[PDB]
């Protein structure tokens, strides 16, 4: 677990199954542990129907439409995947995250599945 | 350069954040009948083989004085000590004028009183006697007629008398979906980049040991005394000292005391001092000269690289003894020992000691708390592992500190950050859907 | 949000992102809270459960075996899909709901499961 | 519900449906139903994970790779699909279980993945 976090983010790909894998009286004492129960499981599910509406659900890699803009990032991919690590990427690309998940939600979604039915 | 998006879920990154951590102890040693407060048996036993993982080429950036630990363990102290006092009997009915003389303190601070208390039949009433400390009595008249110390402001309630307040190490560990990082560097000071961080199950166990003046029974410094402050050039702040090699304080109490058990109602019980058995002695502590000075000058040592300026320690300033003295609690009794000799030849310093029942913690004035007799005598010993000290030229003068309780456990938590792991992200790829 | 419930079914397809996106102290006003979270989560679990067994997981829309009764609906689909909404729809398709979705678990599960393990 | 518990394996596949569908005031008495309801969801959830790691999320019978060990079973899948009972065959290959599905996550979640990438 997060023995990668300081690697390369290909190299990282390789522990994705573990970084998932450890997602899952009274008083007071006892209600907060009953509330961090519930929060563990209500941030699980986030996740997953985000997957799922992104048609992500049994991928931990999942290929995409959507191109990359230059306004997002303007590396070659050599530096993305070999010389950059996780924490890193994180750090440019956090600034992108309510483009692109909009990006794929809805147009992904809708326009794949009209397809699918016709 | 056909680059697309890509999803990626279990990505190794985190943020800092704010949770709940939950108590986890590695000793199950104790019984259920010992009861000791922190013996919760809620929590869940550690890991007797915690799994430690170093993660290379990080940098986390750590803060001590901003640190939520320290909140979180705070509150979930005054929670417990709160829950296991609550059920037991309330020294209300005691609140009475109290008929008082000296004990043969003879060829001081002991008083025998004399009470007026409700039998368990209510018409009836008993003369009953009980000794105190003259810190907990106080004179009403010119005439020998005293007060309980707190009725005046609030209800007392007595200490459980079958509950341990011992400190068992502590362990707080994160719930799923969150990490505990742990600085390792050796040198570090409560904020900056730790260039070696591990991540860790939980943190290790911390004994929540009460004290003011000096930090009792801690974890010691690796290399050198390691001076950590928020704000080193503001006098007001708590400077905290851990050192590098530990002290041993030898505390005592030489009297043999005993304990009289007297109903003040239908199942309700107190517990007073009894007779004193043998001489009457005064408590307390026991340290080496020899060792107290060559850490004092340690410590100045290490000071004036901070300050370029002639270092002296003074006594504490004055106030309560909660903070004038070096008040702890050892095996259940409260000793507030005199420091003026401590912060100012090959002897043993002997710093005298008082004693005293009625206890208002964490400056909750108006919720105190009656610590029952313990029969027999006491002997204590501890190992001081630091030192709280505040400011007042071309001379800086320390004098000793405490009194924000918060201030003890930030001393251990310093090495301890709680993070979240935030598994989603995107990258592009050569890949596309089709 | 429910833009479309007056609307046409058809048309309606295409919120259903929206639609199926946004399902997700010691003192009795703090238990109540609780209970409202956890409720929250059985219910979402419940409809996540049945699509899985009917094998629409990955779906907002799901074509699966089992022809029409007239028993259940006497009209075309250019009615249907065309000048009915969903609120319409759900009026007249009511008492048909459990009949459906009894027939769907049972017959598109198990003889679909067999035949791909052989 | 449990009808084919005492039945030969291979038929018990034909009620997989059931047995997976009935898996979903300030009081003490009410703390304690909250908390067994919070515990009910996390055990559905833990299953679902793990089929979800081992690619199996829309199947209750899904074959995957890795070979079967001599020290597993010494049996014919004749015995096993005929005359063995769900029961029977718990009993002999409940000491593998923590190593069959360490193979699994692992090995084929990596080279699948990787590979529908490339
Ligand atoms: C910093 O760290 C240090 C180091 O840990 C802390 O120092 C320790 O503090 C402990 C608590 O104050 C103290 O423990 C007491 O020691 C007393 C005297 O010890 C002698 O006798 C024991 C006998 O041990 C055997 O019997 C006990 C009985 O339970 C068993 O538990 C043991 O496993 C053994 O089987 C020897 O082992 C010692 O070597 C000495 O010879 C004890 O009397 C005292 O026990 C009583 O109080 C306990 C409080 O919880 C209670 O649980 C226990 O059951 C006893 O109480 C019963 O008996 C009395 C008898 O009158 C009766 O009145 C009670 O009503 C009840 O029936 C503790 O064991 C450690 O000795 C001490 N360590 C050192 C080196 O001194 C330090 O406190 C800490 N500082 C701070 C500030 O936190
Ligand atoms: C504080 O004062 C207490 C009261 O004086 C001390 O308790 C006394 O300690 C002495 C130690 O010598 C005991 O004397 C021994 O007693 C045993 C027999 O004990 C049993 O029988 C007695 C009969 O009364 C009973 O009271 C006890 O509970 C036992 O059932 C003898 O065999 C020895 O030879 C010797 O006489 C006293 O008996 C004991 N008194 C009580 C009431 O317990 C206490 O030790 C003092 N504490 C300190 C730290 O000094
Ligand atoms: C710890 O013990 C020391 C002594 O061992 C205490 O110091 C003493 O404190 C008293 C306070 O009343 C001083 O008395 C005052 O002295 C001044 C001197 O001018 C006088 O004007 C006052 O009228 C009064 O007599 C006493 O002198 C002082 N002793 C020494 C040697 O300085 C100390 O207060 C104790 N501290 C704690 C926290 O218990
Ligand atoms: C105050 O600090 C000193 C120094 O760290 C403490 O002394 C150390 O106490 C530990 C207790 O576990 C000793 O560890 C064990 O000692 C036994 C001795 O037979 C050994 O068999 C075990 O394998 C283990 O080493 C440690 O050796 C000892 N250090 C020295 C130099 O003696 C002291 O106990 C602390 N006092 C308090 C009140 O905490
Ligand atoms: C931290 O960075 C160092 C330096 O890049 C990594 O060490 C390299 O590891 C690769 C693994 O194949 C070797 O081929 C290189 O030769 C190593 N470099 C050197 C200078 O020895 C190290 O693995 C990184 N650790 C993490 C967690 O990323
Ligand atoms: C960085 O911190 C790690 C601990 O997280 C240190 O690793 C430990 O080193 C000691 C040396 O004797 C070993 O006994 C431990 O078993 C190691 N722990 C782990 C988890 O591997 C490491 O040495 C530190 N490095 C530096 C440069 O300080
Ligand atoms: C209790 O109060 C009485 C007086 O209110 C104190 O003084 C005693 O008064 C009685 C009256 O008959 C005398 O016989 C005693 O000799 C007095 N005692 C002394 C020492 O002179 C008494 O001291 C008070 N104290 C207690 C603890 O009861
Ligand atoms: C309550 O305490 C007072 C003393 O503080 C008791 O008053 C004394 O009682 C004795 C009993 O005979 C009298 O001889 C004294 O003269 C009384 N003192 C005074 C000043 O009058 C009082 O009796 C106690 N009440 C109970 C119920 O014991
Ligand atoms: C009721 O409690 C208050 C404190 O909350 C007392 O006021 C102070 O008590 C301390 C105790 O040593 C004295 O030193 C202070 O001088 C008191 N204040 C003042 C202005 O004198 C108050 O006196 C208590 N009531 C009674 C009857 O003692
Ligand atoms: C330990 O304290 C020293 C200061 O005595 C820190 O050094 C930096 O000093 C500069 C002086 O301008 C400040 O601006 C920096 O902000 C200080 N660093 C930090 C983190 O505040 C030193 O960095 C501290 N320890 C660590 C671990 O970095
Ligand atoms: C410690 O805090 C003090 C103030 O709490 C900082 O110094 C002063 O900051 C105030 C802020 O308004 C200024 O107005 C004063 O003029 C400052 N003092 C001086 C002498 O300039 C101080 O810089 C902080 N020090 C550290 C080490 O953080
Ligand atoms: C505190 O008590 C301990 C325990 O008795 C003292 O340790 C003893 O010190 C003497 C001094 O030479 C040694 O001979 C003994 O062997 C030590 N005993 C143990 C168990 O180690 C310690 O010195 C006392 N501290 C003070 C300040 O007096
Ligand atoms: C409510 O009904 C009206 C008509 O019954 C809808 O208006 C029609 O909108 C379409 C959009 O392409 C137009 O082509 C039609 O010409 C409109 N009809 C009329 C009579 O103007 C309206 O959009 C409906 N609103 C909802 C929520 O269904
Ligand atoms: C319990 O075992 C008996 C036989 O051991 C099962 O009965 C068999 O059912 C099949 C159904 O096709 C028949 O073809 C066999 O001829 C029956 N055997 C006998 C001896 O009559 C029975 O169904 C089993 N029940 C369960 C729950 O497994
Ligand atoms: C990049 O961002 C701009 C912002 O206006 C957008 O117009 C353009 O289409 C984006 N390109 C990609 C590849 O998304
Ligand atoms: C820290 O402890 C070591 C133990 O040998 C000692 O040599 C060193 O001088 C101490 N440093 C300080 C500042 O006390
Ligand atoms: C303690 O304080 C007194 C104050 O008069 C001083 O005279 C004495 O020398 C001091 N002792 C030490 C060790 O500094
Ligand atoms: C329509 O309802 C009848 C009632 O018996 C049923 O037999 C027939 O199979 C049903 N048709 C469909 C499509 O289910
Ligand atoms: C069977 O067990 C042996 C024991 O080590 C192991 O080496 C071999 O790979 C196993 N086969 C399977 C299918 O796991």
């Amino acid at each position: 677990f997060l023995g990668a976090a300081g690697s390369t983010m290909g190299a990282a790909s390789m522990t994705l199954t573990v970084q998932a894998r450890n997602l899952l009286q009274l008083t007071v004492w006892g209600i907060k542990q009953l509330q961090a129960r519930v929060l563990a499981v209500e941030r699980y599910l986030k996740d997953q129907q985000l997957l799922g509406i992104w048609g992500c659900s049994g991928k931990l890699i999942c290929c995409t439409n959507v191109p990359w803009n230059s306004s997002w990032s303007n590396k070659s991919q050599d530096e993305i995947w070999d010389n950059m690590t996780w924490m890193e990427w994180d750090k440019e690309i956090n600034n992108y995250t309510d483009i692109i998940y909009s990006l794929i939600e809805e147009s992904q979604n809708q326009q794949e599945k009209n397809e699918q039915e016709l | 350069e056909n680059l697309w998006v890509t999803v990626y879920y279990g990505v190794p990154v985190w943020k800092d954040a704010e949770t709940t951590l939950f108590c986890a102890s590695d000793a199950k040693a104790y019984d259920t009948e010992k009861r000791n407060v922190w013996a919760t048996h809620c929590c869940v036993p550690t890991d007797p083989n915690p799994q430690e993982i170093v993660l290379e080429n990080v940098t986390e950036n750590f803060n001590m004085w901003k640190n939520n630990m320290v909140e979180q363990m705070h509150t979930d102290i005054i929670s417990l000590w709160d829950q296991s006092l609550k059920p037991c009997v309330k020294l209300t009915p005691l609140c009475v004028t109290l008929n008082c003389t000296d004990v043969n303190a003879t060829n001081e601070e002991i008083k025998n009183c004399s009470f007026n208390i409700t039998t368990e039949l209510r018409d009836k009433k008993k003369k009953v006697y009980a000794l105190f400390y003259k810190l907990d009595v106080v004179p009403i008249d010119d005439n020998n007629s005293y007060r309980l110390i707190n009725c005046n402001t609030s209800a007392i309630t007595q200490a459980c008398p079958k509950v341990s307040f011992e400190p068992i190490p502590i362990h707080y560990c994160a719930p799923a979906g969150f990490a505990i990082l742990k600085c390792n560097d050796k040198k570090f000071n409560g904020t900056g980049p730790c260039k070696n961080v591990s991540t860790v199950q939980c943190t290790h166990g911390i004994k929540p040991v009460v004290s003011t003046q000096l930090l009792l029974n801690g974890s010691l410094a690796e290399e050198e005394i390691i001076i950590r402050s928020e704000n080193i050039t503001n006098n007001a702040k708590t400077i905290i000292v851990q050192l590098n090699e530990s002290v041993e304080i030898n505390c005592t109490r030489p009297n043999n005391n005993t304990r009289k058990s007297i109903r003040i109602g239908p199942g309700q019980w107190f517990y007073a001092t009894g007779d004193i058995i043998g001489d009457i002695r005064q408590a307390h502590c026991n340290i080496s000269r020899t060792k107290w000075n060559k850490t004092l000058q340690q410590v100045a040592k290490k000071l004036r690289e901070h300050f370029n300026k002639t270092i002296i320690f003074n006594p504490s300033s004055g106030g309560d003894l909660e903070i004038t003295t070096h008040s702890f609690n050892c095996g259940g009794e409260f000793f507030y020992c005199n420091t003026s000799e401590l912060f100012n030849t090959n002897n043993t310093i002997t710093l005298p000691c008082r004693i005293k029942q009625i206890i208002n913690m964490w400056q909750r004035v108006g919720q105190a708390m009656y610590a029952p007799p313990i029969e027999g005598k006491i002997r204590c010993t501890s190992n001081i592992t630091g030192l709280l000290l505040t400011r007042d030229n071309n001379t800086e003068t320390f004098r000793p500190g405490g009194g924000d309780m918060r201030d003890n456990w930030r001393s251990e938590l310093y090495k301890y950050k709680v993070v979240k792991i935030e598994p989603l992200g995107v990258a592009p790829t050569r890949c596309k859907r089709r």
